[PDB]
């Protein structure tokens, strides 16, 4: 089938990416005030 | 101290007369445990009336296919009278589109059922609430009362029938064939 | 033979868990 | 439902800033793609009935592509496919360049940055929106259910 | 069952222990614990040896009440145990 | 940032103020010793915690003990 | 490099017993004894030895033949020296062994 | 509100080390900032939920794609031949070498060979169409919704369990053995009894004609009327073929014993009693404790009164109860004894006595699972003694174990710890010596004078179970004696041909190489014990640190004074017996792969002979057999095991790669990040870029645990492409 085309890249470049650029900027939230 | 329903047991702690339908009706002690627990039982009542009205509308919808009749038979022709077997015998379109339609009620009450509202009474979705303007306390009370007694009935009857459906073929006093 | 249908209902069961998961997380989070 | 967007903001108070969420600009910015995407497969259809994409039977091969043309696998690529992928390359390169890019000219995306709000609702473009993603939303439940393809559909109603 | 809910058992300066350990048998004379001992070894024995070793044990026919008898022995046990301990607490 | 401590075991030896390289340390006085002396950690904030006083403290267990804790600039003793 | 090199030329070492160099495998054995051996040395801590020897004299206090030179586990430099001088004798006494038997044999 | 908010300090901290010990700390609830009893309970509740969602998306993954992309329906026709297919490969670096290569087990695609025995298990219990499995994996991931809903129920205020209903012991216990074991396990026997022997004789029994289908002829009269016999009678024909009528018996539960002789797996009418007996039992055992009704035991009171006369192990069980259902690490150490226990015996008896059709000839699946099962046995042991050394240095109260049985212990940990050393000593100092002596023996041409000790204990052993070529005659293995006589007619008519047949891994025939071996393993199994046992119970203090509770279970040290104090604080005692179960469980898979490797090779004989010494050892097992993982791809071309052999030299990068962070510490990476932070600070454009956290070298805690991941990682990565791939190559 096309759904392993569609699909790893995008649960394995993709989504990891923006998890990593997520969990990044979240632990360099600073301090509310 | 003792229960009005099991009059040789004690009452149940939880219980207190203070809910309607309430006759001290807990042997397992499923209220005592919960409020030992910390939760209300809030949830269960109103599973409770969810559970008997659907066992309502489940006896009536399930003496009726073979009782006044199939519909106009449109689709329905092919589905079977039996009701075990309908359920395997609805189309796909059908099927799908009662599955949405109670998929949406349902997500909607999810809200009101696992909210925080302080407001919220048990049983009062809004439904059908305008009828209950005119009456009294006491009045809402009976007809509330009456509503829980035919639901607990209907829980247990369609469980008979679906039962006697599926090993005998057909109710003894209707549903002859 | 696995139908395209059938996967696909079971991709929508999986979102389904997914967005279950999400609200649990949260849930341990707070 | 203002109380489900609160409940919302309040779980993802982050994501929420930004725009990225059950917010206005969001479903006005689906919608424009929605309505261009519903305009792009009537676009394939016509293209397809005149032959337009190179297509048929033709597939890619590992020389030409390498081990994106999956050669030897079971999935069959095709030069049709091929090209509407790079059509639609070239279509996420600009849009690429217009999201992250200067807000040259238009509307921004996310929602303007700056601590800019969300404008609850011509300006009926998101009521447009509202449709062309119910359809799209139907046309992939009858894809599914019906098991009826997606362009045969469209010819089929249109 | 809470903590609290347990009554005090142990027994390590003491010789021998209260007979609160046997629980419902508390009450129960050490000379009825000792002869109904005896009489169920005797009777699980008599059990055990008739279903495995007088006839040999066979999947098709097993009797049943000789299965039944042969937990006596663990029963037998504790009864020998508990007679020793009602004999040490003079009850 | 770590927690110095000071026990009444203590013989006013002021060996653990010398070994401090952070002036960490100093000597008040007491009654319980027959210097008149007793070690007290004022400025715990300053400390890294390589207990050169530990190392220095004659007793057959340590009258100065420091617990490892919160880490900060000073503590982790960052020039950057 | 790891097949045709090393699984290739290993041969002539484990192959050589009941032969003239049977003594070149047996200290290929050693050899790759005593480095494992060092590993030891090099992931471990004193804290762990000294209390392990607090057993072992409580033991032999029990007895009464604890010596008055008490015993101590080896200093934290002492260690490293020791793990590093293991485990260069093993690696350089595995390498002797395995090209002395490789080279004699095929050479 | 920085990422560690369940830890202030770690947020207050400027350094990069936060990042990494809030990861590591996440799930250390008990430690967070502002914690209390009854929410770090619920919290446990709730993670628990997300966990066993987890499991159950994990095995509706593996069914969903062994009925998508498995040759499962082509598999069920020939097991013996058809390589079952675990998921398809998906790879654009994949050359068109690679996809021919990969391309097999009757697909058009490149495909993994499962290597799990899932295809087995299914096939035994009796599916026969992708359907089945994808409708198994429909049902397990309405399971797992299920859970994660009731996970996040659980934690609402009004649906909070409280603190007293989580330390209700009694009904937890009762429950979670009448119920979740008896019941569980009475709804396995009628699975077997109402799907799986039909299967296996033949019938097609799913859930539209279960209903109608009886089970036996006879129906439920048998069982009313108490002639149970009758569901015994007619068994299972030794000309039976596994799935067809010909040859198929009508009874449902038996004792035969022994194996099915074409599959070469136990009887299913044998595992469906056995499951229906232990239900049984479970159910009663279930009833023991009091919950709510009178009858019933109390836990505390039975071991309050539980201490032997004359204060022979002091005051006795007293406290324990107390101790027990207040720290939650005691109880986690004891589920994870009794779980590594329960995990290597089932690594011990899945190859002595396989369950599933067919696994016995799939000799991959075989060593796979006993590797797979051994190695989590060691890790759940480790675990095991570390929150025990967890709950001394944190939960243990002496107040309350005041002279306990418990308390004894540390009482006498000077002993033990010196017997464990002086066992771990003897053990290590002849086996080795013995194993020298051969080896030099061997190496100057005369193996006449090897030390070959028979290992007479478990020849006995066998001997006593029903093995004969000993010719020792005792019990089972004589004819004439009262066990022989009284099991006749149950199940020694079918296991003494299972035993005594050469064909099967039941009782193994043993040598002096396994004298040598065992002794090995008991060297091990010591010293790991001796490391652990220590590290407990000087957990909370000792001689060259009485305040260690003080510190706590993981701290660095105490600094170089009294002479250097590396490696005390008893979380180092975790991590120096991981190497040690590391190395047991590596000796405990060499032994098993190459003693069964020999014997499907028909070559019994090389291991009887070169097992005796290192140098065989080395030689016949690791050098022989890694010619067809190495081989996987080199100058000429690759085949499927290319992708084992990566991963073999993979495994040894990380293993490696671990042995820097063991032996270089942390003040050398210090000074090198400090010259690292002058160089960016100073360069000019890559200044404009600028850290937020001060990067700094790894703490030593989190180094030992970084390089102790590494060594275990590279060993389990290293060691799993060997055990699978030459024994894929070979085939014997
Ligand atoms: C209030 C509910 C209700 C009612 C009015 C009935 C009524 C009846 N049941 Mg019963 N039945 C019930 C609940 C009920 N059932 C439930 C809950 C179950 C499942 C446990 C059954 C299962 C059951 C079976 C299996 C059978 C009956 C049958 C009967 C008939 C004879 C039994 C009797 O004395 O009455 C009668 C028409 C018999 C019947 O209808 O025969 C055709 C019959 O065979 N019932
Ligand atoms: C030499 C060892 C020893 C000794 C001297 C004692 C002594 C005692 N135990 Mg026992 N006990 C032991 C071992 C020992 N135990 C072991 C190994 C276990 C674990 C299985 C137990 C479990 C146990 C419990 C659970 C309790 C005691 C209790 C007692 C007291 C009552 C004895 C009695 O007559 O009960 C036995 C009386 C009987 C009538 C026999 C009971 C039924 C038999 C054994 C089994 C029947 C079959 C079974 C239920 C079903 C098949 C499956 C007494 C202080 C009581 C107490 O207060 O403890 C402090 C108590 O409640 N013991
Ligand atoms: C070695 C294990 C062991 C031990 C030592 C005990 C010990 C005891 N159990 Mg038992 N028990 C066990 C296993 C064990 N149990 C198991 C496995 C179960 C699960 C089935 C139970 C379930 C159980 C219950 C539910 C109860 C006990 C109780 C008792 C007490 C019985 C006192 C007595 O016989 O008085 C003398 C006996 C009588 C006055 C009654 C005699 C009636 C007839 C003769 C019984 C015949 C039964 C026999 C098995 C056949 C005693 C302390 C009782 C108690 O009070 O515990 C605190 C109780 O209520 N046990
Ligand atoms: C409900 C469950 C169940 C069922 C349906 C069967 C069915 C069968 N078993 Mg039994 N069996 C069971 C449970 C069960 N077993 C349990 C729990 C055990 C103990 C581990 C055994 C142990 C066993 C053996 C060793 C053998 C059988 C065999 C048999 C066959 C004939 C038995 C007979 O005629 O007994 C008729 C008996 C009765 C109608 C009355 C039984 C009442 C019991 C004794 C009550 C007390 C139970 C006790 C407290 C539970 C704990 C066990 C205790 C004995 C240690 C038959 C296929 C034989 C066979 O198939 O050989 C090829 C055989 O050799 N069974
Ligand atoms: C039932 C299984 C079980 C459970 C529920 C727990 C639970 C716990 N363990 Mg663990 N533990 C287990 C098995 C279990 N363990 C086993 C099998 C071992 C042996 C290897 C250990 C060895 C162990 C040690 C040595 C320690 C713990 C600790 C802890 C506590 C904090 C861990 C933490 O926050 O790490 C969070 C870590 C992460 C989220 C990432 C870790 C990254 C790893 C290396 C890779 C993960 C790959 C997926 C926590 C209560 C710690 C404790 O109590 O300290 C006082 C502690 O020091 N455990
Ligand atoms: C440049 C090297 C390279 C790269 C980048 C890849 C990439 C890939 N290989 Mg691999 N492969 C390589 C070399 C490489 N391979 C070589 C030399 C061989 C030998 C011929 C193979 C043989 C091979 C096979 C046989 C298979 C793959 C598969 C895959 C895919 C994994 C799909 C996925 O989602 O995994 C997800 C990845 C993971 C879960 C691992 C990450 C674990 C993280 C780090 C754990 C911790 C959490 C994290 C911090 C968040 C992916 C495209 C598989 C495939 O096609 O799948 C569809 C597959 O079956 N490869
Ligand atoms: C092959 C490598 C190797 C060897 C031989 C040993 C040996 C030992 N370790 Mg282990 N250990 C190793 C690697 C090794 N370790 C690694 C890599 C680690 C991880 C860091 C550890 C961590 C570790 C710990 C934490 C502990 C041990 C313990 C032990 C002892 C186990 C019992 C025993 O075998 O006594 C018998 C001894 C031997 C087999 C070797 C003795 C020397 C041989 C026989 C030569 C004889 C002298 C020779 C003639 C001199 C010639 C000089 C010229 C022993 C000292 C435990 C113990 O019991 O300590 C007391 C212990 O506490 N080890
Ligand atoms: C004779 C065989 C067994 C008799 C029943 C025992 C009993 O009734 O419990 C004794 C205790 C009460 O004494 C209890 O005695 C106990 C004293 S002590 O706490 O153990 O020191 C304590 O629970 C409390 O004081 C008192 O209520 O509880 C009850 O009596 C009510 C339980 C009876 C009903 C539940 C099960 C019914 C019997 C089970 C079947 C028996 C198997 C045959
Ligand atoms: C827009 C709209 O609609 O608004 C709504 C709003 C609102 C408020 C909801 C309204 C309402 C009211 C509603 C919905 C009322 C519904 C009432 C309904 C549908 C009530 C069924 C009861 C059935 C029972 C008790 C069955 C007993 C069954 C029993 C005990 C048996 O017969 C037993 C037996 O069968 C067995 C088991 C086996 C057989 O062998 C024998 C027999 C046959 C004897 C309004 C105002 O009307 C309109
Ligand atoms: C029931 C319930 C609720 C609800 C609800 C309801 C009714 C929700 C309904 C939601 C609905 C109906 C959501 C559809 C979205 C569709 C989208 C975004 C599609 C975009 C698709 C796009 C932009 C596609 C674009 C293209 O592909 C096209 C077409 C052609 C290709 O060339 C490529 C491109 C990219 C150009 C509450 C109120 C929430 C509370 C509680 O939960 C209970
Ligand atoms: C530190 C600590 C801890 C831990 C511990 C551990 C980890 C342990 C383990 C342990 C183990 C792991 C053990 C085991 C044991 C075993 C045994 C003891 C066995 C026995 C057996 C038997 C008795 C048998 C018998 C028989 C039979 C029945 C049949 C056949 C024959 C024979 C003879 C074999 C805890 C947490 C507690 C806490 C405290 C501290």
């Amino acid at each position: 089938s096309f759904l392993p085309s569609i699909l790893t890249p995008l649960v394995t470049l993709v989504f990891p990416g923006l998890c990593f650029a997520l969990f990044f900027v979240l632990i360099e939230q600073d301090e509310i005030a | 101290e003792r229960s009005a329903s099991i009059p040789f047991l004690k009452k149940p702690p939880a219980l207190d007369g203070s809910m309607i339908g309430d006759v001290g009706f807990d042997p397992l002690g499923f209220s005592t445990t919960i409020t030992e627990l910390g939760g209300d039982l809030s949830y269960v009542r109103e599973a409770e009336l969810m559970h008997g009205r659907q066992a309502m509308l489940a006896a009536v919808g399930m003496i009726f296919p073979k009782v006044f009749g199939k519909l106009p038979a449109p689709w329905t022709e092919a589905v079977s009278t039996n009701p075990l077997e309908a359920q395997y015998q609805l189309p796909p379109v059908v099927l799908g589109q009662i599955l949405i339609s109670i998929f949406i009620a349902e997500g909607l009450r999810s809200r009101i059922v696992f909210g925080n509202d302080p407001n919220y009474v048990v049983g009062d979705h809004g439904f059908g609430s305008n009828f209950l303007k005119g009456k009294s306390e006491a009045q809402i009370a009976d007809m509330k009362l009456k509503e829980l007694n035919n639901g607990r009935l209907a829980m247990i009857a369609v469980t008979g029938m679906f039962f006697q459906i599926s090993i005998k073929g057909n109710l003894w006093p209707i549903i002859d064939g | 033979m696995i139908t395209d249908g059938q996967i696909f209902v079971a991709l929508c069961i999986a979102l389904t868990a997914a967005i279950l998961a999400i609200g649990l997380g949260r849930q341990l989070y707070v | 439902f203002e109380a489900g967007m609160a409940q919302y903001n309040a779980d993802y108070p982050w994501l929420a800033k930004y725009g990225f969420g059950p917010s206005v600009k969001a479903e006005r910015w689906n919608g424009r793609h929605a309505m261009f995407g519903w305009v792009a497969i009537l676009a394939t259809g016509v293209a397809k009935s005149h032959g337009l994409l190179p297509a048929g039977d033709l597939m890619l091969t590992y020389q030409d592509w390498g081990g994106l043309a999956q050669q030897g696998f079971n999935t069959y690529i095709s030069n049709e496919r091929a090209v509407i992928m790079i059509a639609h390359v070239h279509a996420l390169a600009v849009s690429f360049a217009a999201a992250f890019g200067p807000q040259v000219l238009g509307d921004s995306l996310t929602l303007l940055d700056g601590e800019k709000d969300e404008e609850p609702y011509p300006a009926a473009e998101i009521a447009n929106g509202r449709m062309a993603m119910f359809g799209l939303i139907s046309l992939v439940c009858t894809s599914a259910f019906t098991g009826m393809d997606i362009l045969q559909i469209v010819d089929i109603g249109t | 069952l809470d903590r609290s809910e347990a009554a005090d058992t142990w027994w390590g300066d003491k010789d021998y222990p209260s007979s609160v350990v046997l629980g419902i048998g508390k009450d129960v004379p050490s000379s009825i614990y000792g002869v109904t001992s005896a009489i169920a070894f005797s009777v699980g024995a008599y059990c055990i040896a008739q279903s495995n070793i007088i006839n040999i044990l066979s999947g098709s026919t097993v009797n049943g009440f000789y299965v039944a008898g042969a937990l006596l022995v663990p029963y037998s046990w504790g009864l020998h145990v508990a007679a020793w301990i009602q004999k040490q607490n003079g009850k | 940032s770590h927690s110095v401590r000071v026990y009444d075991t203590c013989i006013g030896c002021t060996q653990c103020v010398r070994a401090c390289p952070c002036d960490v340390l100093e000597m008040v006085p007491w009654d319980g010793c027959k210097a008149g002396q007793i070690a007290s950690a004022p400025r715990a904030e300053d400390c890294i915690g390589c207990k050169r006083c530990e190392t220095a403290c004659p007793t057959d267990f340590l009258s100065v003990r420091v617990y490892l804790g919160s880490e900060t600039t000073r503590s982790l003793g960052l020039s950057y | 490099w790891l097949r045709d090199f090393l699984w290739s030329q290993a041969s002539q070492v484990i192959q050589s017993y009941g032969s003239a160099l049977s003594a070149y495998g047996l200290i290929f054995l050693g050899a790759h004894f005593i480095w494992a051996f060092s590993l030891m040395f090099l992931f471990s801590g004193r804290g762990y030895w000294q209390e392990l020897i607090e057993s072992i004299v409580w033991a032999h206090n029990k007895l009464k033949l604890a010596p008055a030179i008490q015993p101590r586990a080896l200093s934290i430099t002492q260690g490293r020296a020791v793990g590093l001088a293991h485990y260069l004798l093993g690696g350089i006494g595995t390498t002797w062994s395995f090209f002395l038997a490789r080279i004699i044999s095929v050479g | 509100t920085k990422f560690p908010k369940f830890s202030q300090a770690l947020a207050q901290d400027p350094a990069t080390r936060r990042i990494w010990y809030g990861i590591a700390t996440a799930h250390d609830l008990e430690s967070h900032d502002g914690m209390t009893e009854e929410n770090l309970y619920q919290k446990i509740f709730a993670s628990h939920f997300g966990h066993l969602a987890i499991i159950f998306l994990w095995t509706s993954g593996n069914l969903f794609h062994v009925a998508w992309q498995g040759n499962f329906q082509q598999w069920v026709l020939n097991p013996l031949k058809v390589k079952p297919i675990a998921h398809a490969i998906w790879d654009p670096h994949f050359g068109q070498s690679a996809i021919k290569a990969f391309t097999r087990g009757g697909v058009s695609y490149p495909v993994n060979i499962a290597t799990s025995g899932v295809y087995h298990w299914w096939y035994t219990i009796g599916m026969r169409t992708n359907e089945d499995l994808y409708f198994g994996a429909l049902g397990l991931l309405i399971l797992s919704t299920a859970l994660l809903f009731a996970g996040w129920l659980h934690l609402q205020p009004k649906f909070r369990p409280g603190i007293a209903w989580f330390k209700n012991n009694e009904s937890r216990l009762n429950h979670h053995l009448s119920g979740l074991f008896g019941v569980s396990s009475l709804a396995w026997a009628g699975h077997l009894i109402h799907v799986a022997i039909p299967e296996s004789r033949g019938q097609h029994i799913r859930w539209n004609n279960f209903t109608s289908t009886l089970p036996h002829p006879e129906g439920l009269t048998p069982f009313f009327t108490g002639n149970w016999g009758l569901y015994a009678e007619n068994p299972d024909t030794a000309q039976h073929i596994f799935g067809t009528s010909e040859g198929a018996g009508t009874a449902i539960l038996t004792f035969l014993g022994g194996f099915h002789p074409q599959t070469q797996s136990m009887w299913l009418t044998d595992i469906a009693h056995h499951h229906l007996a232990i239900a049984v039992v479970f159910i009663f055992a279930g009833h023991m404790y009091r919950t709510n009704w009178g009858i019933g035991h109390s836990m505390k009171e039975i071991l309050d009164a539980h201490v032997p006369p004359k204060g022979r192990l002091g005051s006795g069980h007293r406290g324990l109860f107390e101790t027990i259902t207040d720290s939650l690490h005691m109880q986690l150490g004891l589920a994870l004894a009794s779980l590594g226990v329960a995990t290597s015996l089932v690594a011990q008896h899945m190859y002595a006595l396989p369950s599933y059709a067919f696994m016995a000839k799939d000799y991959v699946t075989q060593a796979a699972l006993y590797t797979h099962h051994q190695y989590i046995a060691g890790f759940l042991m480790v675990g095991a003694f570390a929150h025990g050394a967890i709950f001394f240095v944190r939960d243990y109260d002496p107040e309350v174990n005041k002279d306990n049985v418990l308390a004894r212990m540390l009482q006498h940990k000077e002993a033990i710890i010196s017997h464990l050393s002086w066992v771990s000593l003897f053990l290590g100092f002849h086996t080795l010596g013995l194993y020298i002596h051969n080896d030099v023996c061997v190496a100057f041409g005369t193996p006449e004078k090897q030390i070959l000790f028979e290992p007479v204990f478990a020849q006995f052993i066998q001997a006593a179970s029903g093995k004969a070529l000993y010719g020792f005659d005792v019990l089972l293995s004589s004819p004439t004696s009262v066990a022989t006589v009284a099991g006749s007619k149950i199940w020694l008519p079918g296991w003494v041909e299972a035993i005594n047949s050469g064909k099967n891994s039941l009782f193994l025939t043993i040598g002096p190489g396994d004298f040598l071996i065992h002794h090995a393993i008991a060297l091990a199994l010591h010293t790991t014990t001796l490391i652990l046992v220590k590290g407990a119970l000087d957990a909370r203090g000792s001689k060259l640190m009485p305040d260690k509770k003080d510190f706590g279970y993981s701290f660095p040290c105490d600094g170089p004074g009294r002479g250097g104090t590396c490696d005390i604080s008893a979380w180092d005692a975790f991590y120096l017996a991981m190497f040690w179960m590391l190395n047991t469980i590596g000796w405990v898979t060499f032994y098993w792969h190459w003693k069964h490797m020999t014997i499907w090779g028909g070559n019994a004989a090389a291991f009887n002979e070169s097992s005796t010494y290192i140098m065989g050892w080395l030689r016949d097992y690791l050098w022989l057999n890694s010619s067809p993982l190495i081989n996987g791809y080199n100058a000429f071309g690759m085949n499927a095991q290319a992708v084992w052999a990566w991963m073999f030299l993979f495994g040894h990068l990380i293993w490696a790669t671990g042995f820097m962070f063991l032996i270089s510490w942390r003040g050398y990476w210090q000074e090198l990040i400090e010259t690292l932070v002058w160089a960016h600070e100073r360069t000019p454009i890559a200044n404009l870029v600028k850290w937020r956290d001060k990067p700094v070298a790894l703490s030593i805690v989190q180094a030992r645990l970084v390089g102790l991941a590494h060594f275990t990682i590279g060993y389990i990565f290293t060691y799993a492409p060997f055990v699978i791939a030459s024994t894929t190559g070979k085939f014997s």
